[PDB]
């Protein structure tokens, strides 16, 4: 066969260990879902906005007393509403209250005023990885590699918990002070045993089964894996088109294109996880994920070593001080202003 | 260019979720 003796037993026993890592991972998670004004506004100094979004904007603060900085996601209460993303936002703090992983975010403090709702999380320096692949071009496959094992596991993690994550995208994708992926945003994740049914995501990453309305699963997410090895090796996502619904009737059509660099193992793992067939989608079948992890574009890489963040990034950003912002975009500040009259008071009771 | 075409497609920015 392909594995002689030793290496069979090497990569059985790898997997047995992955089992046992993603049950106590479930049952620390699981307690910590079920058991969660952790700070005020008033015990930061706000520096610059990181980021923006319909809810409102990440802004870079300072923690007074320690003097630690970090990123303060700030949404307006009334935007959440008129959004309809109430529970998008309470499930996003529960999920990220929960999680313990090393590539997704860790929420420090939580709070709420009159106006907002304010999540406290740990500042990722190094930019997103969007500006960095569309200034660098494409990436390397060593490079893509790297950064595609680290959400192969960050995936292999949360669905274990039965989390769907379903908005995978560089964008989605911040990189840190040692070059290693940092996932933010869960506004759209979602806990689901089985199926689930909603429309949602971005156009260039939806799977095909999203697309069609059908109730979809875990493996919408091996999909868009797909395209994000795709794009971060070629520069740009196998599907697009002027418009979303061009974009789409190009995703379900069954036929992807690849550049001619692309190695003969690269186009392989992707044909299988840009497989429209779910019975034959990798990620969806009998092996789970042991036939992306096992895959030949992945034979280079050590799962653990990743994990333990041991290998060397090909890329680290630019890193001056602690609260430097270089490597993030400017935008324009808008002022925190704080009614006298609380606002959507129900809606928020949990957050 | 595929490359080419992408840029045409004006999709090159930050993209929204639907
Ligand atoms: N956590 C974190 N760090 C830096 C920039 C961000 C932008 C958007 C969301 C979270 C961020």
């Amino acid at each position: 066969g392909h594995m002689g003796n030793a290496a069979a037993a090497k990569k059985g026993s790898e997997q047995e260990s992955v089992k046992e890592f993603l049950a106590k991972a479930k049952e620390e998670f699981l307690k910590k879902w079920e058991s969660p004004n952790t700070a005020q506004l008033d015990h930061f100094d706000r520096i610059k906005t990181l980021g923006t979004g319909s809810f409102g904007r990440v802004m870079l603060v300072k923690h007074k007393e320690t003097g630690n900085h970090y990123a303060m996601k700030i949404l307006d209460k009334q935007k959440v509403v008129k959004l309809k993303q109430i529970e998008h936002t309470l499930n996003e703090k529960r999920i990220l209250q929960a999680v313990n992983f090393p590539f997704l975010v860790k929420l420090e403090f939580s709070f709420k005023d009159n106006s907002n709702l304010y999540m406290v999380m740990e500042y990722v320096p190094g930019g997103e990885m969007f500006s960095h692949l569309r200034r660098i071009g494409r990436f390397s496959e060593p490079h893509a590699r790297f950064y595609a094992a680290q959400i192969v596991l960050t995936f292999e993690y949360l669905h274990s918990l039965d989390l769907i994550y379903r908005d995978l995208k560089p964008e989605n994708l911040l990189i840190d002070q040692q070059g290693y992926i940092q996932v933010t945003d869960f506004g759209f994740a979602k806990r689901v045993k089985g199926r689930t049914w909603t429309l949602c995501g971005t156009p260039e990453y939806l799977a095909p089964e999203i697309i069609l309305s059908k109730g979809y699963n875990k493996a919408v997410d091996w999909w868009a894996l797909g395209v994000l090895i795709y794009e971060m090796a070629a520069g740009y996502p196998p599907f697009f088109a002027d418009q979303p619904i061009q974009i789409y009737e190009k995703i379900v059509s069954g036929k992807v294109r690849f550049p001619s660099h692309f190695s003969s193992d690269l186009k392989d793992l992707l044909r299988n996880l840009l497989q429209v067939d779910l019975t034959k989608r990798f990620g969806n079948l009998k092996n789970g994920v042991n036939d992306i992890k096992n895959h030949k574009w992945f034979a280079t890489t050590d799962w653990i070593a990743i994990y333990q963040r041991k290998v060397e990034a090909p890329f680290i950003p630019k890193f001056k001080g602690p609260g430097d912002t270089s490597n993030f975009d400017d935008y324009e500040e808008e002022e925190i202003r704080v009614s006298i009259n609380e606002k959507c008071g129900k809606e928020f009771t949990e957050f | 260019t595929t490359y080419a075409d992408f840029i045409a497609s004006g999709r090159t920015g930050r993209r929204n979720a639907i």
